[PDB]
């Protein structure tokens, strides 16, 4: 017998001092039990990760819920292994926590069944896959400007209340339906109200069965926002590696894993970064990225929403997750408040699959001569905001002309916001948006009003609007 | 057997603390019961602060730290060439182990103020642009900055594939980076060819800061075993604020007082360290040269912050790239009024020079007239005829991506547009002009470029001038 | 006798615990020299510099070299003395290092040659000098705006590659060739390759035969570039006491004294002050500048190389150093863009000399005259991007075209500058500097092209280029 005996208490963070010669690895799981003695006490039962080694064989350790009621010199039990998930088809249809516990009331899981760590190394240099292809999502300007690859990492950068969620249930909508894999969603730091929205909807539309469902919210204490990433990050490897299927990846809000991170870290004894964050930042950040990753034996394409605090782009926290990422899409508050969804700047998002082979002469040279004007468009901005356009040179006349029209016909009108304004929304392929855009810098539409060309597709649907408004 | 012992009292976050190792060097290499390797940084009275180069999770307090009595060494020779490898000079492609016989110090004193030879020879990289305003020769170290998403990496290997040719080698290092897009840059070098001289040091972001923070070293001490020897080495830093980054987070892990921006206070020592040792070798010394092109990342364009500026000020000259030169249409997007290449002139060959000498400064003074004149539509004769020549210049010096071009052709190209021969040509047509010069220089004149490719100098100007109008005539304006 | 020996080695600083009775004097050097005893040790031969007393026997010192290799416990000679270099005319002709070593690969000093202390106090207010004598450099805009005071102390500010290296090569080569008396090189903080090109150059030139270098070049540790410049000083102050030569003295980079002693100010304990600058800033730099002074014994005439970091005049580093400098010239990043060199700013640059009774009261006149008319034109630069040209008034649009002129004919080439330029290079007398400013101020000029004032010397060359250019 090896047990251990809590010695300090700093809010979510434990130490915990064991007999000389039997101190756990890190990242090892620690149990709590404690039934209560008399009436001043209370029942407890709790998990604690270990977190380093402070001498005099004593541990620092990270719990996984509330510490409250915890009295020093109590008694800790090791498990001798880290925190241990199921994985397997028992998964499929389930919603579990941090922890691995089903929550969804349909009963629990045997004792038998196989489970993982959570913590492995990520895959090597000699594993890795290299092909690129277009994913279509149906949505004009990410069709058009920064294509999705499939089997690749995508980023959404958005500060508050810009579409984020929104994007990723358009996105769930117009994927997940027909994508024939395994489907996996991580929400971290979000809207318990939006995980209960979501899970009703997915029962509803029947894609239960071929998807899980994890847990940690923004009532968690930090210990769980750490890990519940990995929790279903470690499902969804099972299904990468075992089993050799695609799979899909959803993450909600990833930035809550690296401000829990920074939470906690002023506890440990860590001296404070840049902005406050931990010291740790880049290396914690890459050791669950890097996982992420296609290998000869299957593709994972993960879909994650990164929040930007006070929509400062320069911000540690985005700044270093750029370099994780393959194509990226930033929201714009200026965007959103003018009136234009899902307000995408054109010119901030990036994706790795714009080549000329990899898309087509065509669609390259369409997208090129869209951001050329728009850049020439924002140029102009200052002097506009003066002076007014009664000073512009002729060109410049036409390049607003037409730069107004573009911006506005890169918006688009969802399937989920329907709920929102009540029309019914659309879908366009990506020849059709190619086309249209075409014509517009063609010049062929530069009769009808600027207001026709907002919240449609397919540019049929702009003339009939222009029409029914009566041009 | 017999070693000095240790044991550890500390571990967490890669940095351990150890109790023990009476006679331990600075900076020396230390190895755990594992097998994990160390480094010892902090030799205060009563511990050692040992950094670790490996996966610490197996490590745990009371175990035993044993010495090793060698300073931080990585092998090197040959039987690199061709291959991915860490720091450490551990293979990661999975083609079996690499036979090096012998290793160099990862800290080496740079050659002295009598040692070196000042830049005389050219680094042709195939770029127009950078071959004719921001030249770069062999011993010289060139500063490439920019934002994300602007053509850093892509300048880096065209530049590499350029020097198929040539009798070079090229150190490409990867810090920080994304384990797929190391391996899909190294796709790259292999389909264009350039895998036959060029080593690859990948440091990953799932590595630990450590390995971060020594990656360029190791790279660096890789390539002056070749320089010593007489070769010519060429070297690419993927990311210096990725290991600036690195070195942060280890000093702040090891509780050194930090400084502005929580840097530590020798973040400069540490780059200029690090810079200082590329070099052109004097006769005595053998002649050889290093040459090293290391990358800053901007936030937002700012020049003028603190990681940009302390690296400015070290190398010689910085090729700037800008988002907005980059989104107008400009490609590579050279920022000519902010580069700047302090051995202009001596990298250029004889007919380079003559021909592009003042190309940077009237392409800077174009761009001020340009912002100037732009308030006026009542323009003079000599405006308006300098503005003509600054857009046919700045329509010139685009370029496509992995498209190298000779300099017997870049000169030739240069000297038609300087001369006057482009004055009538419309801007839009520039592109297909040149393409079609090439095409036609591939056929007639092509003692014209024999001469050169010889010589390193300019033809007969009556020659010049006889081909340049003879393809004109067959020219057609679209 | 008595030894140390080595307690702690961190980084660039070394504990040192002595026997009692005796305590080496701050400043003091101190020596180690020890040799392998078996394979697991490299030997050192390595000095040190006192700087602290921390209590109970024990110095705290820098390291004037890399100190990877030491081991805990290795014995430490006190030499009695602070560190000490070779004067006189052995120096002249050489190149030495920190610690007076000749690098040069000529021979080594002899043992028994003169030496003297590095550190000692400043000179007494009563030997000072007064006079006042103007120098000629050669320079279009230093010889008429900023005079340069001979047996004063000049300073040429400006950020990173402004062209400081440049301008300070230029004076070497239009002053030190005639000069007619001792000089010295001292490269604090820079570009090994710029210290050999300049080395060379002067083996070329023949200047070699008069003047003495030392060289620290941005690679040693901050122990060295903390000593580098004094070792210099006091090579100069040799000259200037003992034989009352005339002395030109040039440092390069003076900024990197001060970031060396930020750099070891954490490390030996201190308290950090805003910038992160040690407190001791502004005595360090004083104990240092009012050394080179002039005085009766003889007079001194330094230039110095000050680096601005990132472009800001703000920061305390310049800010303090203004206050030691008799004239100045600043140099900024925007005449640089416009491709004018040296890219010397006519209104920050000031001098003391620049009086009616030292110049004449013609030159004080024209250059006031061109001061106002370049302040005009810096005013109308706002107003005329989004007015227009038309919009000004027919006087305020004289007084722009004639400013366009004045600054463009502000810039000179240089004879260093033959790589960047293409061109010769010329020197031009302050006579024909003011004649040709005073005729271009009235107008004699304004037919001339904007472009052809440029980068031309005289005002002969500008109308031939003009006519060369078909005007
Ligand atoms: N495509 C759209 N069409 C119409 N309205 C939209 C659209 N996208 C977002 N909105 C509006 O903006 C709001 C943003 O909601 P959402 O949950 O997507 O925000 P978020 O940027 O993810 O912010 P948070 O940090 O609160 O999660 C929506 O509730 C809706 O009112
Ligand atoms: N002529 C061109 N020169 C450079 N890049 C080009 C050119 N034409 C297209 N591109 C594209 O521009 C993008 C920028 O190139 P690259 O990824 O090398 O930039 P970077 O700023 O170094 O990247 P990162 O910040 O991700 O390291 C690439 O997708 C590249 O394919
Ligand atoms: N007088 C000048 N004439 C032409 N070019 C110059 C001049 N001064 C500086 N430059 C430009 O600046 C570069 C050298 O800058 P440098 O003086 O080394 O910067 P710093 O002053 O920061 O050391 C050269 O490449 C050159 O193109
Ligand atoms: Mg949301
Ligand atoms: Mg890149
Ligand atoms: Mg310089």
């Amino acid at each position: 017998m090896t047990r251990g005996r809590v010695i300090q208490v700093m809010g979510p963070v434990v130490d915990v001092k064991f007999e000389n010669g039997h101190l756990p690895a890190i990242y090892n799981a620690l149990k709590i039990q404690h039934k209560a003695r008399n009436e001043n006490e209370v029942d407890i039962d709790l998990t604690l990760e270990v977190a380093l080694h402070l001498g005099d064989d004593t541990v620092r350790t990270i719990a996984m819920a509330s510490t409250d009621g915890l009295i020093r010199g109590m008694e800790v039990i090791d498990t001798g292994a880290p925190i241990s998930v199921p994985v397997g088809e028992v998964t499929l249809g389930r919603v579990f926590n941090v922890l691995g516990e089903p929550i969804d009331l349909e009963g629990d899981i045997p004792a038998d069944a196989r489970r993982d760590p959570i913590h492995r190394p990520a895959p090597k240099f000699e594993e890795l896959a290299t092909e690129v292809e277009i994913l279509e999502t149906g949505i004009k300007v990410v069709d058009l400007l920064a294509p999705y690859i499939k089997g690749g990492k995508i980023g959404l950068f958005g500060g508050a209340g810009v579409g984020k969620t929104v994007l990723i249930q358009e996105l769930i909508h117009n994927i997940a339906q027909e994508h024939g894999g395994i489907s996996v969603f991580a929400g971290v730091g979000e809207r318990t109200r939006e995980g209960n929205d979501l899970y009703h909807e997915m029962k509803d539309s029947g894609v239960i069965s071929k998807t899980a469902m994890v847990f940690g919210q923004m009532n968690e204490p930090p210990g769980a926002r750490m890990r519940v990433a990995l929790t279903g990050l470690t499902m969804a490897e099972y299904f990468r590696d075992e089993q050799g299927q695609d799979v899909l990846l959803f993450i909600d809000n990833i930035f809550r894993f690296t401000q829990a991170g920074s939470e906690v870290s002023a506890l440990l004894g860590r001296m404070p970064s840049a902005v406050g964050y931990q010291p740790t930042l880049a290396t914690e950040m890459g050791q669950l990225q890097e996982r992420i990753t296609s290998t000869a034996k299957g593709s994972i394409t993960s879909i994650q929403a990164i929040y930007v605090p006070a929509d400062d782009y320069t911000d540690p926290a985005p700044a270093t997750t750029f370099s994780h990422l393959d194509a990226t899409t930033n929201l714009e508050r200026k965007l959103a408040e003018m009136g234009i969804y899902p307000a995408v700047d054109p010119l901030a998002s990036t994706s790795r699959a714009l080549a000329p082979e990899i898309v087509g002469e065509e669609h390259y040279q369409v997208a090129r001569k869209v951001q050329q004007t728009l850049q020439r468009y924002k140029e102009l901005q200052d002097i506009i905001a003066i002076l007014g356009m009664d000073e512009l040179s002729d060109e410049d006349k036409l390049v607003v002309h037409r730069a107004r029209r573009i911006q506005f016909f890169l918006s688009q009108n969802f399937h989920v916001a329907e709920q929102f304004t009540g029309q019914p929304g659309s879908y366009v392929p990506v020849k059709e948006t190619v086309r249209g855009f075409k014509e517009i810098l063609e010049g062929k539409y530069d009769h009808l009003p600027e207001d026709a060309f907002r919240l449609v597709g397919r540019i049929e649907e702009v003339v009939e609007k222009a029409k029914a408004m009566g041009v | 057997q017999v070693s000095d012992v240790g044991t550890v009292i500390q571990v967490g976050d890669g940095i351990a603390r150890a109790h023990g190792l009476d006679n331990v060097m600075s900076g020396e290499l230390v190895e755990f019961a594992n097998g994990v390797m160390g480094m010892a940084l902090n030799l205060e009275e009563n511990n050692v602060g040992i950094v670790i180069l490996g996966p610490y999770t197996g490590i745990k307090e009371g175990d035993e730290v044993r010495r090793t009595g060698r300073i931080m060494e990585v092998p090197v020779g040959e039987a690199l060439i061709g291959r991915v490898v860490n720091p450490l000079g551990q293979p990661v492609d999975g083609l079996g182990p690499v036979e090096t016989t012998e290793t160099r110090p990862i800290e080496s004193p740079a050659p002295g103020v009598m040692d070196r030879r000042s830049v005389h020879e050219p680094l042709q990289t195939g770029i127009k642009a950078i071959d004719a305003l921001v030249p770069i020769g062999r011993g010289q170290r060139e500063l490439i900055i920019g934002d994300r998403q602007t053509g850093k990496t892509s300048v880096a290997i065209d530049t590499i594939i350029n020097q198929k040719d040539q009798n070079m080698i090229s150190i490409y290092v990867a810090i920080g980076q994304k384990e797929s897009t190391v391996r899909t840059v190294v796709e790259t070098l292999r389909k264009h060819g350039a895998l036959d001289y060029t080593i690859v040091v990948t440091a990953s972001a799932s590595q630990p800061a450590p390995l971060l923070f020594l990656a360029p070293y190791a790279g660096v001490a890789m390539g002056e075993y070749f320089m010593y020897k007489g070769k010519h080495v060429l070297v690419v830093y993927d990311d210096l604020s990725k290991q600036a980054a690195a070195y942060r987070e280890l000093s702040l892990l090891l509780r050194r007082p930090p400084g502005r921006e929580a840097y530590p206070g020798d973040i400069f020592y540490l780059h200029s360290r690090l810079l200082e040792r590329a070099a052109k070798l004097s006769d005595a010394k053998g002649g050889g040269s290093l040459t090293a092109l290391p990358f800053v990342e901007t936030q937002a364009g700012d020049i003028s912050a603190y990681i940009p500026t302390n690296v400015i000020s070290i190398t010689d000259g910085q090729i700037f790239l800008q988002s907005d030169l980059f989104f107008s249409g400009v490609r590579p997007a050279i920022n000519a009024g902010l580069s700047v290449s302090r051995v202009g002139g001596a990298a250029q060959i004889k007919a380079m020079k003559k021909v592009a000498g003042t190309l940077r400064l009237d392409l800077a003074a174009y761009r001020e007239l340009e912002a100037f004149a732009q308030f006026g539509s009542d323009l003079d004769k000599a405006t308006q005829a300098k503005l003509a020549r600054g857009a046919r210049t700045v329509e010139v010096l685009k370029q496509d991506l992995h498209q190298p071009i000779p300099v017997e052709k870049q000169v030739l190209i240069i000297y038609a547009l300087t001369r006057g021969f482009l004055d009538d040509i419309p801007v839009e047509d520039v592109r297909r002009f040149e393409k079609e010069f090439y095409l036609f220089l591939d056929q007639n004149g092509q003692h014209l470029l024999e001469h050169i490719r010889t010589t390193k100098d300019l033809p007969n100007e009556d020659d010049l001038n006889k081909a340049i109008e003879a393809f004109k005539k067959t020219f057609v304006v679209s």
